């Protein structure tokens, strides 16, 4: 019985994502987010060793083993009309979006660490054969006091495959040109391109591009002081072409790159 | 200048 084993709290928010509270796991007091998803509102499904549930569930057991820059999935359950999933919740804690909501653009010494965290995250789901597909300021969860960061909303994901993908139910601005101009994209060239608008959005305070014609441009207009590597490293991650992007690999040798912060000292300079 | 979420 799930209201028996968790005592519920407020509604942290609501979205494409299902309705997601806030809770406490009553046999130790762990604090848990509790996330509904209406069974009507689930695109794709898949299965687990063996039961017929949303594919977000199939994702997140493959990607919460271990420790890792993603909130883990601790249990889930099936309603009638919905599934529910329960979820590890740091505290404190604040969205990306918040945070360069009020903090405007970041220094770049914080939005590298922060990047470096988001690429071993991303990483990590490569290395689990899940692809996010909707990486962006909103679905990243900063811990305060650890300087950790957690990807959320895997609702938009897929295994990881190297054939075209044709299907796309993630956010627009954050999609390639590739997929505006044809429909068609490849896995991890796309996630690059989210990646490159993710660290325009932490160095300038927001995003490049609103439009569909903005996109598929492909001209960088920097509204922020930024340095020549930095510039140099989100052009790259922005180029047309999907093969003129870096690997990851290639992203973590950047020169912008090196000397990243670690998530302790990050706390202490820039989040206590 | 507006900053604003998008739905997804
Ligand atoms: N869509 N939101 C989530 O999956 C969330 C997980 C946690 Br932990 C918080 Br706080 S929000």
């Amino acid at each position: 019985p799930l209201e028996s084993q968790y005592q519920v709290g407020p509604l942290l928010g609501s979205g494409g994502f299902g309705s997601v509270y806030s809770g406490i796991r009553v046999s130790d007091n762990l604090p848990v987010a509790i996330k509904h998803v209406e069974k009507d509102r689930i695109s794709d499904w898949g299965e687990l060793p063996n039961t017929r549930v949303p594919m977000e569930v199939v994702l997140l057991k493959k990607v919460s083993s271990g420790f890792s820059g993603v909130i883990r999935l601790l249990d889930w359950f099936e309603r009638p009309d919905s599934f529910v999933l329960i979820l590890e919740r740091p505290e404190p804690v604040q969205d990306l979006f918040d945070f360069i909501t009020e903090r405007g653009a970041l220094q770049e010494e914080l939005a590298r660490s922060f990047f470096w965290q988001v690429l071993e995250a991303v990483r990590h789901c490569h290395n689990c054969g899940v692809l996010h597909r909707d990486i962006k300021d909103e679905n990243i969860l900063i811990d305060l006091n650890r300087g950790e960061l957690k990807l959320i909303d895997f609702g938009s994901g897929a295994l990881l495959k190297d054939t075209v993908y044709t299907d796309f139910d993630g956010t627009r601005v954050y999609s390639p040109p590739e997929w505006i101009r044809y429909h068609r994209y490849h896995g991890r060239s796309a996630a690059v391109w989210s990646l490159g608008i993710l660290l325009y959005d932490m160095v300038c305070g927001d995003i490049p591009f609103e439009h569909d014609e903005e996109i598929i441009g492909g001209q960088v207009f920097f509204r922020q002081r930024v340095s020549s590597e930095c510039q140099h490293l989100i052009r790259w991650c922005l180029a047309l072409r999907p093969s003129d992007r870096p690997t990851f690999e290639e992203i973590q040798n950047h020169p912008w790159m090196q000397d990243v912060l670690l998530p302790q000292e990050t706390a202490e300079i820039h989040l206590h | 200048r507006k900053r604003r979420r998008h739905p997804s």
